[PDB]
This record gives structure tokens, C-alpha cells and sequence, in this order.
């Protein structure tokens, strides 16, 4: 009978930012090169994925909400990537970890409504986008 | 001065034409299809 | 001189900075004479010779051509390990099995 | 076949009343004469794609959006005259000044970009 | 030959306008009238000459007073210009401060030699061996010149012009990566010396190019 | 290419800018009834 | 050639969804904050 | 002394000092003559002294607690204090070659004193200052959008 | 470089390859000059084209 309210509701939100920071100091060296910082960051990512996994069973009581659906996807894909990476374009599958900073938008309703108001102003522009698509197709065929 | 003045004047005149054209369509750009409009009257004419 | 060229062939040296290394080694081998003994080795998490010599050679026109050809055929891949690279280089200068 | 079926069904005198059917004649006549020359030759072959908009523009959510803007561009034709006048005046002025600059290949004043001719 | 042929067309064309300008003066005796006498006047006086050849581009502007629609559209432009004159005084004053800041930051730091091996004016002299397209087997002898950048921040005017070019969003990455390499007062660049100097360009672009230009269009719309 | 830039870019950018500016006015006139301008007006009037 | 040409959809989504947000972040501010300046001015011109 | 502050001969005299402050900043150039830096750095101290005397006059003439309500006076006294700080800093054993150029920017802000009385500019400034919680909220979402795509590019093309 | 009596070099471009790969002989010549007049011996090179 797990209960959630405000005890860690800011703790997990700050952990999201800490993981975003840890994703910014990882230098992608060419041709599978690396240094000590990346070596430590791999073990830090292990611990960061542990916390996210530990917070998917307590928030399971959710399974249909879009935000929670993405939150569960960016955890299950990370677990699958870790599992299949340990038993070895594997390194390109960890590109789902950049959606974790996007998780922070749902934690702040004040900033969450702004994004909703931005997407809700995109429906009227769909006709113009559809017109642009036909113009592109016609000009490509003419060329 | 030739190129700077041309790039300033041309941009100002192009946005002047854009906003001038947009001004003529505030009836359609703020139509509010929900309540009423000439589209309903056209539909009525075709049905009649 | 008993020269021994250590070449970094790790991942980070791929690209323009490897073409500069291969040219630098080629121009460096031109400052050696028949009284000089040289060998070329490369390390990327594992140190190995870039050619068939495995030890110091007289660095004459015949031997320098082989080293130059092998240097122009190296590739960049892997991680960097200076501890393994320098141990390999220090071991080849302590050989004394052959003429130096 | 579609054209010959519509003409004998829509009383040709009235068939040219519609603007869509009259503009569809050129493509059909254009496409029927290119086949005979397959064994000056692309003028009609190029307009074979123009039949797309003749029926993929019937949605009255994108056609009215176009029409309300084309019908507004011609309602203000003197505004584009200012842009035309500005272009003419600046092109003519640049012609005397920078029209004698040499045409090289590695510069920005080259065979494709120069002030030598009014176009 | 075309100029000579077109030279006879103006002969006749200028006669007509002299006939009409005197014809109207018979029945009259606005600033729009002086321009008509000026356009035909510059073609007459021309009969240095380079300035009079350029000053006769006023011919298409003689139809402003002879078209009601064109005159009304022209007057609306000057009506709108005076209204947008408040935001022009602000975006010009704000650009001047950024130009002064850029003068303080990169005042004479955009110098470089022809070959990227000499990093001061003393060594950047004489000839040097240039290798085409990176090939070490195709050398060519070239002269090394210690030359400035095309868009520099030496004074407040060059800085203002470079900032204008940046605010037009054209060629600004080149200036950004040239300013990041800016090492010192009179010495050559170093690859990625101060990446953190990009904050100046980012702030300028956000404040002027993105904000001050969109506020202009919005104000016109309102 | 010249007709592609005029139609593809200049025509479309006019459409995008106009339609977007018609939604801003639509969302401003609807929020005017709430009293957002009233709160700004009373605070500005209570300063001088 | 090969299948490396499909990664061009990264620079297309970024340019399309980036230049669209910039018109909802820098134009939506000038037509909702400055649109009030005129209102204020007009309201301050009638109370003065 | 309020009769020498709320007058027309003092506001129109402060504008001249502000203009002379802008003139000494918008005059530096590469390889400037040695005689120009002397004028620049003597006008520096002299005009800074005049500005701090003006601040002392406009600090104890109407009320000290009513000045903090106005944002401009608190903003301008900050610039005055910063300016008086560096005069001894430069002349003392703190050279800071990069610190000399950075502060001139922080001391060239005194040009906003010619835009205080607009009534056509501040009317929209007061409107955009009220919507700061939305202005800084749209920007923080644009920054988050830029961060995610930068992190994604760091993986694909790193 | 100098914890082991050596010297450090920069080669940022092709133009610096020719000069920086021959300056290591200055360091190697330090013990020869400090020897004094015992290092002033005449040597003869291999046969080469002038
Ligand atoms: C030659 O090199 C080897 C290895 O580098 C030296 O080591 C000995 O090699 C010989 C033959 O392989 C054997 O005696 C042993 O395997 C090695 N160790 C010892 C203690 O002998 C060897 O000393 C060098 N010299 C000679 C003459 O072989
Ligand atoms: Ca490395």
C-alpha cells in the first residue's frame, strides 16, 4: 500500500535534472574511444536507472496516461538496452535517454500548461502544412 | 550603404505587404466557424 | 640514436589528426642514417608493432621503406592506454639480443 | 475515355462553363499528342502532373484558405507595385556603379551573379 | 550600338516632357511639381556626368502623382513609417551598446596570418610553402600576409556593421567561430580558445534578432 | 527556382504569419471577457 | 547511397518544429504584451 | 535643493553629461593614438565624480525610503558604486587586463538615463514586466526544447 | 616530456611537420657540446649525390 504525495515528489524531479546534467558531461569520443569520466558515468547511469525502475512499481498502483506511458517506456527501453548491451549498433539504442529531460515538463503544471497551449495552437496550421506538402510534391515531380 | 539600405527597405516593404494582405482577411482569419458564417449560407443555397 | 616511435592509434586520433601523425612519422624517419636504430609501435588499449620487425633495425633505405609503408596503413580505433604503451616501448630498448 | 464520357453527358455547350473541365482539356490533349512522338517535346509531357490539383484540392478547408488569399492579393495590386518600383530603381542604380566589376569564378561576382544585365 | 539607338529614344522622349512641363505652366501662375521639372532637368543639363547619369533614375517616381492608388499606397508607407519610429530608436540604441561591448571584447583580435603557423605580425613575413588540399606531395610557394578580417570590431562602426550582418542571420557562424578563437590584442587565433564568449552572440541574437524584430512585426500588425 | 521561392516560401510564410496572428487575436478577445486587461489597468492606474 | 540518407529527418524535424516554436515564443509575446500598450494608451488617453 | 533638481536646467544638463559619457566609450579603436587614452581616462574620473555627486544630491533631497520604490534610482546607484569601485581597483595593484574591458560595459549602461521620460516606451515596458512569469516560462520551454535535441545530436553525430 | 630529459612539440598543421620533426637534434646535442674539445672529431658521411 505505497503512498506518494510530496515526500519524494520533488526528489524524483531533482533526480531527473541530475540525470540530465550527467548526460551533458558525457563526451562522445570517436571510434569507440573513452576516458575516465565516461567510465564513471556508466556506473552513475546504472544507479540512475535503478532509481527510475524502483519508482515504476510504486507508481503502478498510471498505465494509460500518455505521460506515464512515456515514463514507463523510457525505463523499459533503458532496461532492455542495458540487458542487451551487457550480453555482447548497440550503442545507438541508448538514444532514448534524451527523453528524460522531457519528463521534467510534466512535474511542473505551471510550465506544463504552456506546452499544452503551444500544441493546441498547431491544429489551424495543419492546412498550411498540408498545402506545403503538396507544393513540395508537385515541384519535386516537375524537377 | 547601397546594400544596407536595400536590405532594410525591401524587408520593410515586404512585411508591409504581408500585413496589408493579412488585414484584408481578418473576417476569415477570425471566422469562428462554430457560431455562424457565410459557409453555412453557401450550404443553404446549395441545398435550396 | 636508438629511436623508437610510439604512435597513438586510439579512437580520438581518427580523422585529420591521424593524417598528420602518419606524415610526421614519415618525415621523422628521414632524419635517420645507417648508424641509427629505429622501430615503430602503436598502442590502443594494446601495444603492438606496426610492422614485421619486432625489434630495432639498422634503419637503412630498405628497412625505412618497410616502416614507412606500414605507418601509412594504420587505422584509429579503441581506447587509450599509456601504461601498456610505454611498458612495451621500454621493453624493446632493453633487448640487447641484437645489434644496436 | 473519361473526357469523352463527360462531354457526351454534360452538353458541351455547358461543359465549358466549369473552369476545372476547360483547364483539364489541355492536359488530355497534351498527353494524347506526346505518345505519338515517343519514337519542344517536354512542354506537354511536363504538365502531366498538373492533373493532381484538379481533384486533390476539393477539400473545403484548404481551397477556401487559398481562395481568400488569392482574392485578397488582387484586391491590393498597388502594394506590390512599390516592391517592383524599389527593385527596378535599385537594379538600375547598381547597374552603373557595380556593372563594370570583372567576372571571375571564385568571387561572388561571377557568371551567375553580376550586375551586367538588368535581369 | 544599342546605347546609341536608345540614345535617340530619350531625345524624343525628353521633348514631350519639356512640352508638357511648359504647357502646364501656361495655365498655372505643389512639391510634386518640382520633381517633374527636375527629372527632365537632369536629362537636359546632361546634354561630373556620372552623378547626373545616376540621378536620372527618378523617372519611375514621376507616376506617383498621376495615379490615385499609387499615391495613396505611397502615403500609407510614410504614415506607417512614422508610427514605427519609436521602435526604431530603441533597436538602434540597443545595437550601439552591443557594438561598444563588442569593441571592448574583440578590439583588434580578429587578425590572422596566411599560414596557420605564424601567430604574430613579426613572423608573418616573407614566403611560405603551401600544400594544396592537404597533399604533402603538391607544394606551392605563397606569400604570407598579416591581414584583418572582413567584418571586424576595430571601431564602433565596423562593430555596428558586423552586428547588423549577424542580426540578418547571414554569415554569423563564421564570425562566432572567429570570435571564439580570438586570442589576444595583436596575435593569431587558437582553436577554441574561449568557447564561453559565444554567450555574447547568443544574447545579442535572442534580444535583437529574435525579440526586437518580432516585436516590430507585431507592432505593425496591431 | 524563382517561382518556387516566391510560392513555396514567401506565399506560405504570409499564410503562416496571418493564421498564427488570427489565433492570437482569437485567444485575446476571449481572454478579454475574463478581465485580464482590467487587472493590468487597475494596477497601472493605482501607481501615478 | 546506403541507408545513411534517412538521418536527414533529424535536421528537418528540428528546423520545422524549431522555427514553429520560435513563432509561438517571440511573436506570441509581441501580440499579447504590445497589443496591450495600444489598449493602455487608448485607455489612458480617455481618462486623461 | 529640490528647486535645483525638479527644474529644467538640471535635467537638460544631466543629458549633456550622459552624452559626454557615451562619447568617451564610443571613441576607442584599435591602435588609437596615445593622446586619446589620456583624455579618456581623465574624463573617466572627472565625469564619474560628477555622476556620484549627482547621485548624492538625488539621494538626500526628497526621501531615502521613497527612492527605493523607483527601480531606476536603485539601478543607477548600483552603477555609481560599481564605477567608484574600479577607480581605485585599476590604480591599485589589481591589473585585471580582461577585467578592464568587461566593466566598461557595466559602466556604459548610464545611457538609459535619456529614456526615462517617454510615456510611449514605458507603457509597453510596464506591460511586459507584468507578464514576466509567462515571458520567462516560454523561454524556459524553448531552452528545454533546445537541450533535448542537442543531447540527441550528441548521440547520433557525436 | 621533461621528467625524462626531453622536449615538447606542437604540430597543429602540415606546415609545422617539416620544422618540428628535426628540432629534437638540439636536445640530443647537449652532451656533445659539454664534452668540450673531445667531441671535435671529423666524420665522413656515406656516398651521396651532391
Ligand atoms: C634473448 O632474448 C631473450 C628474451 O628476450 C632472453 O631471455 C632468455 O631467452 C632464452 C631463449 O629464449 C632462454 O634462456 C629463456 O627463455 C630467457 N630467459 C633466460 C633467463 O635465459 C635472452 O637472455 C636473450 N639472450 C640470449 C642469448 O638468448
Ligand atoms: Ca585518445
Amino acid at each position: 500500500s505505497i503512498v506518494e504525495w510530496k515526500p519524494f515528489d520533488i526528489f524524483i524531479l531533482l533526480a531527473i535534472f541530475a540525470n540530465c546534467v550527467a548526460l551533458a558531461i558525457y563526451i562522445p569520443f570517436p571510434e569507440d574511444d573513452s576516458n575516465s569520466t565516461n567510465h564513471n558515468l556508466e556506473k552513475v547511469e546504472y544507479a540512475f536507472l535503478i532509481i527510475f525502475t524502483v519508482e515504476t512499481f510504486l507508481k503502478i498502483i498510471y498505465v494509460r496516461n500518455g505521460w506515464n506511458l512515456l515514463d514507463f517506456v523510457i525505463v523499459i527501453v533503458g532496461l532492455f538496452s542495458v540487458i542487451l548491451e551487457q550480453l555482447t549498433d548497440v550503442k545507438a539504442l541508448r538514444a532514448f535517454r534524451v527523453l528524460r529531460p522531457l519528463r521534467l515538463v510534466s512535474g511542473v503544471p505551471s510550465l506544463q500548461v504552456v506546452l499544452n497551449s503551444i500544441i493546441k495552437a498547431m491544429v489551424p496550421l495543419l492546412h498550411i502544412a498540408l498545402l506545403v506538402l503538396f507544393v513540395i510534391i508537385i515541384y519535386a515531380i516537375i524537377g | 550603404v547601397y546594400f544596407i539600405s536595400f536590405y532594410m527597405l525591401c524587408a520593410f516593404l515586404i512585411i508591409n505587404l504581408f500585413v496589408a494582405v493579412i488585414m484584408d482577411n481578418f473576417d476569415y482569419l477570425t471566422r469562428d466557424w462554430s457560431i455562424l458564417g457565410p459557409h453555412h449560407l453557401d450550404e443553404f443555397k446549395r441545398i435550396w | 640514436k636508438d629511436m623508437l616511435i610510439l604512435v597513438d592509434v586510439s579512437g580520438s586520433v581518427s580523422g585529420l589528426t591521424l593524417k598528420l601523425i602518419r606524415t610526421s612519422v614519415s618525415e621523422m624517419l628521414e632524419t635517420l642514417s645507417d648508424d641509427d636504430f629505429v622501430n615503430v609501435a602503436s598502442f590502443n588499449s594494446n601495444a603492438q608493432d606496426v610492422s614485421c620487425f619486432q625489434h630495432l633495425v639498422q634503419a637503412n633505405v630498405r628497412n625505412k621503406k618497410v616502416l614507412k609503408d606500414a605507418v601509412n596503413n594504420i587505422t584509429a580505433k579503441g581506447i587509450t592506454d599509456y601504461k601498456k604503451g610505454f611498458s612495451f616501448a621500454f621493453e624493446q630498448l632493453l633487448n640487447y639480443n641484437v645489434s644496436r | 475515355v473519361e473526357m469523352v464520357l463527360k462531354v457526351i453527358a454534360f452538353k458541351p455547350k455547358g461543359y465549358f462553363s466549369d473552369a476545372w473541365n476547360t483547364f483539364d482539356s489541355l492536359i488530355v490533349i497534351g498527353s494524347i499528342i506526346d505518345v505519338a512522338l515517343s519514337e519542344s517535346i517536354t512542354f506537354f509531357r511536363l504538365f502531366r502532373v498538373m492533373r493532381l490539383v484538379k481533384l486533390l484540392s476539393r477539400g473545403e478547408g484548404i481551397r477556401t484558405l487559398l481562395w481568400t488569399f488569392i482574392k485578397s492579393f488582387q484586391a491590393l495590386p498597388y502594394v506590390a507595385l512599390l516592391i517592383a518600383m524599389l527593385f527596378f530603381i535599385y537594379a538600375v542604380i547598381g547597374m552603373q556603379m557595380f556593372g563594370k566589376v570583372a567576372m571571375r569564378d571564385n568571387n561572388q561576382i561571377n557568371r551567375n551573379n553580376n550586375f551586367q544585365t538588368f535581369p | 550600338f544599342r546605347n546609341t539607338i536608345l540614345g535617340y529614344f530619350d531625345y524624343a522622349f525628353t521633348a514631350i516632357f519639356t512640352v508638357e512641363i511648359l504647357l502646364k505652366m501656361t495655365t498655372f501662375g505643389n512639391y510634386f511639381n518640382l520633381l517633374d521639372m527636375l527629372v527632365v532637368g537632369v536629362s537636359l543639363v546632361s546634354f561630373v556626368v556620372k552623378i547626373l547619369r545616376v540621378l536620372r533614375v527618378l523617372r519611375p517616381l514621376r507616376a506617383i502623382n498621376r495615379a490615385k492608388g499609387l499615391k495613396h499606397v505611397v502615403q500609407c508607407v510614410f504614415v506607417a513609417i512614422r508610427t514605427i519610429g519609436n521602435i526604431m530608436i530603441v533597436t538602434t540604441l540597443l545595437q550601439f551598446m552591443f557594438a561598444c561591448i563588442g569593441v571592448q571584447l574583440f578590439k583588434g583580435k580578429f587578425y590572422r596570418c596566411t599560414d596557420e603557423a605564424k601567430s604574430n605580425p613579426e613572423e608573418c613575413r616573407g614566403l611560405f610553402i603551401l600544400y594544396k588540399d592537404g597533399d604533402v606531395d603538391s607544394p606551392v610557394v605563397r606569400e604570407r600576409i598579416w591581414q584583418n578580417s572582413d567584418f571586424n570590431f576595430d571601431n564602433v562602426l565596423s562593430a555596428m556593421m558586423a552586428l547588423f550582418t549577424v542580426s540578418t542571420f547571414e554569415g554569423w557562424p563564421a564570425l562566432l567561430y572567429k570570435a571564439i578563437d580570438s586570442n589576444g590584442e595583436n596575435i593569431g587565433p587558437i582553436y577554441n580558445h574561449r568557447v564561453e564568449i559565444s554567450i555574447f552572440f547568443i544574447i545579442y541574437i535572442i534580444i535583437v534578432a529574435f525579440f526586437m524584430m518580432n516585436i516590430f512585426v507585431g507592432f505593425v500588425i496591431v | 527556382f524563382v517561382s518556387l521561392v516566391i510560392f513555396g516560401s514567401f506565399f506560405v510564410l504570409n499564410l503562416v504569419l496571418g493564421v498564427l496572428s488570427g489565433e492570437f487575436s482569437k485567444e485575446r478577445e476571449k481572454a478579454k471577457a475574463r478581465g485580464d486587461f482590467q487587472k493590468l489597468r487597475e494596477k497601472q492606474q493605482l501607481e501615478e | 547511397s546506403s541507408s545513411g540518407m534517412i538521418v536527414c529527418i533529424y535536421f528537418i524535424i528540428l528546423f520545422i518544429c524549431g522555427n514553429y516554436i520560435l513563432l509561438n515564443v517571440f511573436l506570441a509575446i509581441a501580440v499579447d504584451n504590445l497589443a496591450d500598450a495600444e489598449s493602455l494608451n487608448t485607455a489612458q488617453k480617455e481618462e486623461a | 535643493c529640490r528647486a535645483a533638481v525638479k527644474s529644467v536646467t538640471f535635467y537638460w544638463l544631466v543629458i549633456v553629461l550622459v552624452f559626454l559619457n557615451t562619447l568617451t566609450i564610443s571613441s576607442e579603436h584599435y591602435n588609437q593614438p596615445d593622446w586619446l587614452t589620456q583624455i579618456q581616462d581623465i574624463a573617466n574620473k572627472v565625469l564619474l565624480a560628477l555622476f556620484t555627486c549627482e547621485m548624492l544630491v538625488k539621494m538626500y533631497s526628497l526621501g531615502l525610503q521613497a527612492y527605493f520604490v523607483s527601480l531606476f534610482n536603485r539601478f543607477d546607484c548600483f552603477v555609481v558604486c560599481g564605477g567608484i569601485t574600479e577607480t581605485i581597483l585599476v590604480e591599485l595593484e589589481i591589473m585585471s587586463p580582461l577585467g578592464i574591458s568587461v566593466f566598461r560595459c557595466v559602466r556604459l549602461l548610464r545611457i538609459f538615463k535619456v529614456t526615462r521620460h517617454w510615456t510611449s516606451l514605458s507603457n509597453l515596458v510596464a506591460s511586459l514586466l507584468n507578464s514576466m512569469k509567462s515571458i520567462a516560462s516560454l523561454l524556459l520551454l524553448l531552452f528545454l526544447f533546445i537541450i533535448i535535441f542537442s543531447l540527441l545530436g550528441m548521440q547520433l553525430f557525436g | 616530456a621533461c621528467e625524462n630529459k626531453g622536449y615538447y612539440y606542437e604540430i597543429p598543421s602540415i606546415g609545422a611537420i617539416r620544422i618540428n620533426t628535426q628540432e629534437y637534434l638540439d636536445v640530443l646535442g647537449r652532451p656533445m657540446v659539454l664534452a668540450g674539445d673531445k667531441a671535435k672529431q671529423v666524420q665522413w658521411t656515406n656516398v651521396y649525390l651532391d
